[PDB]
Parts: structure tokens; C-alpha cells; sequence
């Protein structure tokens, strides 16, 4: 390429800044990208379904593994009752209990 | 339920903990009637058996490898652990048996 | 006051063991490791050591501000001020990469100019004259001892 | 230091004997005999009555403040057994009966089970910030009887619900569980039972007559099954030294300001066990209640007299804890949660903590909080000073972050702030969110350190006069030589060089590069060609942008080939088929030097002479006089500052020596 | 610090310059910043 062209395509690539949002109260980061549609559409699928499982599902699927160890005689470990509350964790639920 | 104790003890005690049917494994260094009389599994000193085990009783006595198997119990987290009181170690060691 | 013994391996023992302060500070300590994972006697010493912190300083003589070169020549000397030449390597690279590199530079530099300047004359030595009273040569802050002889 | 400020010395002292009355136990030296003369002078460097809320207001901090309190108040102690001489005796006379009781007892703890025990009472010390949770190995195997005991101890040892708690959702679940195991664990006779419509635990009704035992239930609106039972345990009273710790907190809703008195869940448990039909264990925990009741007494006492400091929560903050903990959405208050084993909890409930000695450090906690309180507002003026020192100069400037400030401004610190910081914010995140809040709240703490560094801050606004200038420039000049043909000559005259700038060059003449027209050279592999190309036309080029730092040196023979041939820019060659061909540091380090040549020296001239012409680069213009050619005849014109001191008998004084001193 | 020490050459070397012509669309490989003056010369 010559100096302008050059110059131009270093001025586009620095635009890509990246802005602060947030998913189930939880801070990330968000940009723009470039892929392909299907691959994409995949995607947002998984991104879609990591959003909408964080609400409902899993604490209802904790509260029945509980349960399920109260009937059972057997006490289950602290990890996998109270790491579901904790801050800094996305805990997806590949495998609704 | 199973305990730990020096072969030493066991070997003198071996003709009563087999009236009470209670397992034996050592390795040597050179009227109302109920069910079962007593609770306890077995008794036994090796290294192997810590794993499983659930209490130890410690002794003053000379046994090679009752050091290592005495450590491995006292690592573990919450184990029963009883001591010798001096006096007269037979009938200390049957009462802590039968009353277990 | 003895504690009751307790078993250890397979004897009993009565000793007092560790400070309950230190086992809270190293179980704290590693408390917050497990938890980013995924030395106490050093913290305490270092927050004994702040309880006895200092501001400012006395001093006997001011600090040294300027000096002087001869130039092989009678009629000039040279005069330089020895903050600027002091206060020049004190700090350090800067790239515009990284901004906190920069701003910690600049934050350095106003600390040293802070420090330097914080002192407290106490009791100057003095000598006395024919009818008053004359501070000595030292207590000024230029040193030309070294160009009187030309 | 010259105004005059005896009031704030008597308020200073007033605070001091405020403190000391409150803790007549161990504060007794009062210094208010040095305080009445009136020849020695003071400085009040550091001011006492320190405002809370500045060591409140830095965002996420309560682990910092919690681990600073308990290293600096915590004392140490002793656990002893309910009966001494017991160790001696045979275990014959100890156990008697039959049950989990008679099974358990009779033990000897090791080395896990002790700190257990001190961990339990460590957690107790602290009513909401240590929080404890059971440890569970999925690979180990235990007799149930433990747990079955334990499991009924803790149920009565700790406290829940009401107002405060230091226990998880989980715990609760499982000692009730535990319970409602042991007692349906039938080794004596037999005892009626019925049992509910509904299946949660201890949802029954035992004895001849029936007993509603579900209240034993755990539920933390009111804390029924725990010794937080209809009992009042948080009080106020006569306004304490601090403002932020009006409370006062009793565990069995007792106080000494009396043997044989008991509450509400002791009496329901025991008749609990009498309707239960085991008997052993009443008369049990019939004889072992005094010893229970005066060890939650004199940890009462050593929690309200110890513990008592600035880094203690605030009132707002402890009643809002437990709601927090219950909505399951931690705001401000994040408290960290302790393991503990099975076991642990009947060890516990058998020994108790005696105190033997306090903290050394206990004498020296008002320093240490106002060095802190001082610190944490020297942090805010900097943050307010820096963000106006950009916003002051843009061009030369870099825009940076919040972030990068707090970094900055970190990094030079005492180490101890920087320590407990760092594991604050390594226990919980922060966010620019939380720093603006910060940084826009108008609390200060007054002090010496304040002052200073404000009117340093104004003495170094100049840019120009702290060493950073932009005003650099690259130009080929030839550097003379003494000519050293003529010893009398080179006598006569003398050798004088540098490479400052009396004037800067020419508008015209010049040109300028900024960081990206650079960057975009080096990455097209222009820049040198570029350069001398430039330098060939005989003109200059001026790096200007971005600020410099700027070393100083003086010499007499000649220096190193470094100075003489540096260059502003490092230039390094990268891999082949790269994003670019080379890569450029745009600031290395630039040096002025003056050489002012020994005459003497000429006596050995390989001290003096180079081998071959060469050509000097950088060239920087300053516009302080930091070298002048001054005649002798007004070489006193310098003494123009007026000096004040004191005299050798006049003494100075600070009240930290005073107060660490002690007695 | 018999004024100061001198030795003999560790090793001269004999280099043969041959730029590339297809270095030539990228520069500052092949030119420098000043006129140099070289010293070192080897007969064989």
C-alpha cells in the first residue's frame, strides 16, 4: 500500500474501542468483531441461552440437589451449595438437575 | 467402626476379641440376648487399614511401626482418639472395647 | 495458668503454641490466596515500624543550594544551583505506553520536593566579633571555599 | 508551626482521658504535667479526635479494616478443660452410662482439633464479619454418632436470626438435621411420637405429652432454635470515646454490672430433653451450665472492652449486614466465611478462652489511625491534583484513567497501606464507579501532611520547573577540540562547552514530529532515511508531544561516547513479515552535560584528544538559569532569603514521643 | 585507578558489503545518519 492508504487503515484498526456492560449484574466487556453469519448466529444463541439460564433454572436445580441429599442422608459438599451466590463465578448449567 | 492399637496389646488379647467375634488382622515384628456383643468391626495395626479406620488407641510399648500408623491416624480431621491412663492396660483396654 | 495436654502423633504435650493473633493474620492471608489462586511477622513488624512515623526532621546546617567553578579565567566564575542538578535523577524514564509509569514519576518527583525542603533549624553555630555576633561560613547555603585562593 | 493552638492541645488531651476512663483497665499514664509550662514549643503534626468516616469512605476496605483491628487489638490466651486432673485419672469413673454422650466423651484431641476450637472462638469474637461453614471430605468415613453429637451441641453453642448472625444457610440446615437424627436415635426405652402433615426436620411432637418441636427450626427472621431466642442483645448506653460504635453487645442478655441464672433456650433445651426421656445428658448439662455461663460472661467482657476501635463497623453498617445476608445481595459489607470440622464444635463447648496477656500494640492504636486517617487524605488531594494537573494541559499531557491515578498514587505509599489495600481489593473488586464516588465525597482529615503537600503541589504547577520540557531537538553540529598546539596558549585561554540553547531556533526552519507520524515511519522503514534526508538541508527537527525527563552531568576529561552520540529514540529491528519492520521507544534517556576541561590535564593529553572527528545530536532548551558566567564583583547578589533558628536550651516537642513513651 | 593498559586486537574482521537491491523499497537498512569514517584494513 502507499502513505494514505497506509495511514487510513491504521486510523480505522485504532477505532475499536471497547465499552463497559453488563450481564446478569456481573461487569463485562463488549466490541465490535468481525465472523461469519451461521457461526455467529450460534453464538448469540449460547450467549442467549447463558443470559436466560442465570435467572431461574439453576437455583431451582440446587435447591432439588439439596433436597434430594436431605432425603439421601448425605451431606453434599460446601462448594456446590454456596459458590452458586458468589460474585466473581458465571456458573452455567449445561445439564439441568 | 474399627480402631488402631499396637500388635504388642493385641497379641496378648487375641482369645477374648475372638470370643466376641471381632475381626483380627496383625502383622508381627518378632436373661435378655441380643444381637452382637459389641459394635466393633476389627482391630488392627497395620498402615493399610487407616484409610478405613475411625479410632486409634495409643499405648507406651515397643512396636517398629506403630509410629507411622500412630501419625497417619492423628492426620486426619475428625477421628476418635483415646490414651493410656497408666494401671493396668487389659481391662482398660476390654472396658473401652465393650463400652464403645 | 497451663492449658490441658493434648495428643500430638501419639503423646500428650501442654505447650502454649502460636500467638492467636499471628494464626488469625496467616489464616486470613490464606484465606484470600485460595480464593485469588482460582510473612505475617513481616506485616506486623512493618505496621510497628509505621506507628512511629516522621513528617519532618531537625537539623544542624541547611542544606548545600549553591555552588560555584572556576573557569581559569579571573574576572568570571561559574554558579550552578545544586536542587536542579539534585532533584534531575531522581526520576526516571517515561514512555507513553504506559500512563502509570508517568504519573508515578510525576508523583515522586512532587514527594521529593515536599521532602526535601521539610526541616527545622535547632541551633546555629556562631562565632563572635569585635563588637556582635556573626554566624559562621558553614551555616549558609553556598560553598565558594575552594575559589577564594585565586 | 509559628500560629498558636493550646486548644486544640487541651481537646487532644481530653480525648486521651476520654479513652483512658473508658479503659481504666489498662491505660493509667496521663502526661498533662509537660503540657503546663510555657517555654518549650510543640507541634501538633498529627491531630487526634480522627473523623470515621475517612477510613470508611475508600471503597471495599471492611477485610482491610477487619485484619488491621485484629492485629492490633487481638490479645492471646489459654484453653483449659472444665475439670482439671482429669488426664490422670481412669477413664472408668469417666464414662458410666450408655449413648453418643458416654461414646464421645473421654477423648483427647489432636493437633486440627485445637485450632479448630480456636478458629470456632476466633469466629465468636466477631459477630457478623466471620461467618463459619462445615468442612466435608466426599472421600473419608466417620461414625455417626460425632455428627449426632455435634450436631446437637451446636445447635445450643452458637447464636442465630434476631438481629445478628454468624452462621451461613447451610450450617443451619445441617446441625438441623443433625438433631432430628439424634433424636430419633432410641438406645433406652421407648417414647411416643407423632409426626406432621409437612416433611422439613423436627416437624414432630415427642413425649407423653406432646412438645412442638419445630420451633427448633431454624429461621433467621427471628432466630427461634438458637440462643438468639426473645432475647435482647445489642443495647445502648452513656455515648462511648468513638461516634461509630454507640452499641454494646451480651450474648445470654446478661451483665455483671451473680451466680446461677440461665435464659430462655437453655430452660426450652433441657425440657426438651426430659420430654425426649434421656436423662443423662439433662443432668449432664445441669452440672456443666455455670462454667457455660461464665465463659459467654468474660468473652462478653474481653469482646466489648478489646475490641472497641475505629475500624470496628459502624451502626448503620451492622444493622444492615444481616438483611443483606438474607435478600442474598452483598451491597458494601462483605464478610468472609471461616471451615470448620465436626468435632470442633463439642471441643469447643468443653473448653473455654482464658486470656493470659493483651497486645503489645494496644498502647499505640491512636497513632497508628491517625497516620492512617492522614495517609488516606494525602491519597484524595493527590487524586484531586493530579486530575487537575491534566485536565490543566492537554497537548502535552497523556489522557489517562482513574485506575491508573489510583495505581500511581499506590505504588509510592507505606507499605502497609499498600499491603492491606492490596489484599482488601484482592478479596473484593473495585470499579471506576466506586472511585468517582470516592474521589467526589468531601470528607478530609486535617493535618500537617495535608497542608504540605497542597502548597507543594502549587510550588510545582510549572511544568517547566520540575526537569519535564518537550523543547528538544536533534541537529548536526561539529564539537571543537582544543587546539593544545600551544601549552602557554591553552594555559591563557580555556576549554568551555555545552550543549544548551541560549534561544530557541527559528519559527521556519524547523519542522515537528508527534508520536504517530513516527510510528507510521518506523513501521513503513522511513524514519532514518526520512531524517537524513532532513539533515541534509541543514535544518532542525523538534520531537515535541509528549514531556521528557532530563538528566544533568558535569566533566572535566572526556566522557563516554554514550553522551556524546545519544540519540532520543531507540530503534529496534523486529521479525520479518511482521505488523512492521521495526519497532521505536520514542523517549530514552537524554542527557545535558557541561565540560569544563582541567587544565592540568593537558600534561597528559590521552586524557583530552579523540582519534577522529565527531558529531553531537541533541540539543535541549531550558529557560531556568542553571548555569550562569558570573563576575566575582556581584557574586553575593545570591543572599537575598531571610533565615530564622532557635536557641541551643529551646527544645522541641511532639506529642507521638510523648504518648508511645508511656510510663 | 601506569596510566592505562592497552592489548592487542581480539579480531579484525574482513566483511564484504553486498546490499540487496530488493532492500531497496525499504530503507534504513541500507544508509546511515552521518558520513563514517572506517580505519581497519587487511592485506592478504
Amino acid at each position: 500500500l502507499t502513505a494514505e492508504h497506509r495511514a487510513m487503515i491504521q486510523n480505522a484498526l485504532d477505532g475499536s474501542i471497547i465499552e463497559n456492560g453488563n450481564v446478569a449484574t456481573r461487569d463485562v466487556d463488549v466490541f465490535i468483531g468481525a465472523c461469519s453469519e451461521p457461526v455467529y448466529r450460534i453464538y448469540n444463541r449460547l450467549q442467549g441461552y447463558i443470559e436466560a439460564v442465570q435467572l431461574q433454572e439453576l437455583r431451582n436445580s440446587i435447591g432439588w440437589l439439596e433436597r434430594l441429599g436431605h432425603r439421601k442422608r448425605i451431606t453434599y459438599s460446601q462448594e456446590v451449595l454456596t459458590d452458586f451466590r458468589r460474585q466473581d463465578t458465571i456458573w452455567v448449567l449445561a445439564l439441568q438437575l | 467402626a474399627m480402631l488402631l492399637a499396637p500388635g504388642d496389646v493385641i497379641k496378648r488379647s487375641s482369645e477374648e476379641l475372638k470370643q466376641r467375634q471381632i475381626q483380627i488382622n496383625l502383622i508381627d515384628w518378632t436373661a435378655p440376648i441380643g444381637a452382637r456383643e459389641s459394635a466393633v468391626m476389627l482391630v488392627s495395626n497395620s498402615i493399610k487399614d487407616v484409610v478405613r479406620a475411625t479410632a486409634y488407641f495409643t499405648a507406651p510399648t515397643g512396636d517398629p511401626h506403630w509410629k507411622e500408623v500412630a501419625r497417619e491416624a492423628s492426620k486426619k480431621k475428625n477421628i476418635l482418639a483415646y490414651t493410656s491412663t497408666g494401671g493396668d492396660v487389659k481391662t482398660e483396654f476390654l472396658h473401652l472395647i465393650d463400652h464403645l | 495458668i497451663k492449658t490441658t495436654p493434648y495428643l500430638e502423633g501419639d503423646v500428650l504435650s501442654s505447650d502454649s503454641g502460636p500467638l492467636l493473633s499471628v494464626f488469625a493474620l496467616q489464616e486470613i492471608m490464606q484465606k484470600v490466596r485460595q480464593v485469588q489462586a482460582d510473612d505475617v511477622q513481616k506485616i506486623l513488624d512493618d505496621i510497628k515500624a509505621l506507628a512511629a512515623e516522621q513528617v519532618y526532621k531537625i537539623v544542624k546546617v541547611p542544606s548545600i543550594s549553591f555552588r560555584h567553578i572556576v573557569m581559569q579565567s579571573r574576572d568570571r566564575v561559574l554558579r550552578v544551583d545544586t536542587y536542579y542538578e539534585e532533584m534531575s535523577q531522581v526520576g526516571d524514564v517515561i514512555t507513553e505506553d504506559e500512563p502509570e509509569k508517568f504519573y508515578s514519576t510525576i508523583i515522586k518527583k512532587v514527594r521529593f520536593i515536599r521532602g526535601k525542603g521539610s526541616f527545622i533549624l535547632h541551633d546555629i553555630p556562631t562565632r563572635d566579633h569585635r563588637g556582635m555576633e556573626v554566624a559562621e561560613p558553614e551555616v549558609l547555603g553556598v560553598e565558594f571555599k575552594n575559589v577564594l585562593p585565586v | 508551626i509559628e500560629a498558636v493552638q493550646l486548644q486544640e492541645l487541651r481537646n487532644s488531651i481530653g480525648w486521651l482521658e476520654r479513652l483512658g476512663h473508658r479503659k481504666r483497665i489498662t491505660y493509667s499514664q496521663e502526661v498533662l504535667t509537660d503540657f503546663r509550662r510555657q517555654d518549650t514549643i510543640w507541634v501538633l503534626a498529627l491531630q487526634l479526635p480522627v473523623n470515621p468516616q475517612v477510613v470508611w469512605d475508600v471503597p471495599r476496605s471492611s477485610i482491610a479494616n477487619l485484619i488491621m483491628n485484629i492485629a492490633t487489638c487481638l490479645p492471646t490466651g489459654e484453653y483449659i478443660a472444665p475439670n482439671p486432673r482429669i488426664s490422670s485419672i481412669t477413664l472408668t469413673q469417666r464414662i458410666t452410662t450408655t449413648g453418643p454422650f458416654a461414646i464421645l466423651t473421654g477423648s483427647t484431641p489432636t493437633a486440627q482439633q485445637l485450632n479448630d476450637v480456636r478458629k470456632i472462638y476466633l469466629a465468636l469474637m466477631f459477630p457478623g464479619q466471620i461467618i463459619l461453614d462445615l468442612k466435608i471430605d466426599p472421600g473419608e468415613r466417620m461414625d455417626p454418632a460425632v455428627r449426632m453429637v455435634a450436631g446437637v451441641v451446636g445447635h445450643l453453642l452458637f447464636t442465630a436470626g434476631g438481629r445478628f448472625t454468624n452462621l451461613t444457610q447451610n450450617m443451619a440446615r445441617q446441625l438441623d438435621i443433625a438433631l432430628n437424627d439424634y433424636l430419633l436415635y432410641m438406645y433406652n426405652t421407648r417414647v411416643q411420637v407423632n409426626y406432621g402433615p409437612t416433611g422439613e426436620p423436627l416437624d414432630f411432637q415427642i413425649g407423653r405429652n406432646q412438645y412442638d418441636c419445630n420451633v427448633f427450626r431454624a429461621d433467621f427472621a427471628t432466630g427461634t432454635g438458637y440462643n438468639g431466642w426473645a432475647t435482647i442483645d445489642v443495647e445502648y448506653r452513656e455515648p462511648a470515646p468513638y461516634v461509630h460504635a454507640q452499641r454494646y453487645i451480651r450474648y445470654c442478655g446478661i451483665d455483671s454490672r451473680g451466680i446461677g441464672m440461665t435464659y430462655h433456650c437453655y430452660n426450652e433445651m433441657l425440657r426438651m430433653l426430659v420430654a425426649a426421656g434421656k436423662d443423662s445428658e439433662a443432668a449432664y448439662f445441669r452440672s456443666m451450665l455455670p462454667f457455660h455461663m461464665v465463659r459467654f460472661a468474660r468473652i462478653n467482657q474481653i469482646i466489648n472492652e478489646d475490641l472497641h476501635s475505629v475500624f470496628s463497623l459502624p451502626d448503620d453498617m451492622f444493622n444492615a449486614l444481616l438483611p443483606d445476608l438474607i435478600a442474598g445481595a452483598h451491597q458494601n459489607a462483605d464478610p468472609v466465611v471461616l471451615d470448620v470440622s465436626w468435632i470442633s464444635l463439642w471441643f469447643a463447648f468443653n473448653r473455654s478462652f482464658e486470656p493470659t496477656h493483651r497486645n503489645e500494640m494496644l498502647e499505640v492504636a491512636p497513632l497508628i489511625e491517625s497516620v492512617y486517617a492522614s495517609e488516606l487524605s494525602v491519597m484524595k488531594v493527590d487524586m484531586r491534583h493530579l486530575s487537575l494537573m491534566q485536565r490543566r494541559f492537554p497537548d502535552v499531557l497523556i489522557q489517562a484513567r482513574p485506575s491508573h491515578f489510583w495505581k500511581a498514587v499506590l505504588n509510592d505509599s507505606p507499605e502497609a497501606v499498600k499491603a492491606v489495600m492490596n489484599l482488601s481489593h484482592s478479596h473484593n473488586f473495585i470499579n471506576i464507579r466506586d472511585m468517582m464516588r470516592w474521589v467526589m465525597l468531601p470528607s478530609l482529615q486535617p493535618s500537617l501532611k495535608l497542608a504540605l503537600e497542597e502548597e507543594a503541589w502549587a510550588a510545582a504547577n510549572d511544568f517547566e520547573d520540575l526537569m519535564l520540557t518537550d523543547q528538544v531537538y536533534m541537529h548536526r553540529d561539529m564539537l571543537p577540540e582544543p587546539r593544545l598546539d600551544d601549552i602557554e596558549r591553552f594555559r591563557q585561554e580555556g576549554f568551555y562547552y555545552t550543549n544548551m540553547l541560549e534561544a530557541p531556533p527559528e519559527i521556519d526552519r524547523v519542522v515537528q514530529y508527534t508520536y504517530e507520524i513516527a510510528r507510521l515511519q518506523a513501521n513503513m522503514g522511513q524514519f532514518r532515511a526520512a531524517l537524513r534526508r532532513i539533515m541534509d538541508d541543514d535544518d532542525w527537527v523538534r520531537f515535541g508531544g509528549v514531556l521528557r525527563t532530563v538528566r544533568v552531568k558535569f566533566y572535566d576529561a572526556r566522557p563516554p561516547d554514550d553522551v556524546l552520540q545519544g540519540l532520543p529514540f531507540s530503534y529496534d529491528t523486529n521479525e520479518r513479515g511482521g505488523l512492521a519492520y521495526a519497532t521505536i521507544k520514542y523517549a530514552t534517556e537524554t542527557t545535558i552535560f557541561y565540560l569544563i576541561y582541567n587544565v592540568e590535564f593537558s600534561n597528559t593529553p590521552d586524557s583530552l584528544v579523540l582519534i577522529n572527528p565527531t558529531y553531537t545530536m541533541t540539543k535541549v532548551f531550558i529557560n531556568k538559569r542553571i548555569v550562569e558566567r558570573v563576575r566575582v564583583g556581584q557574586i553575593l547578589a545570591v543572599l537575598n532569603r531571610r533565615f530564622v533558628a532557635y536557641k541551643g536550651k529551646m527544645r522541641i516537642m511532639d506529642i507521638t514521643q510523648s504518648l508511645k513513651m508511656g510510663t
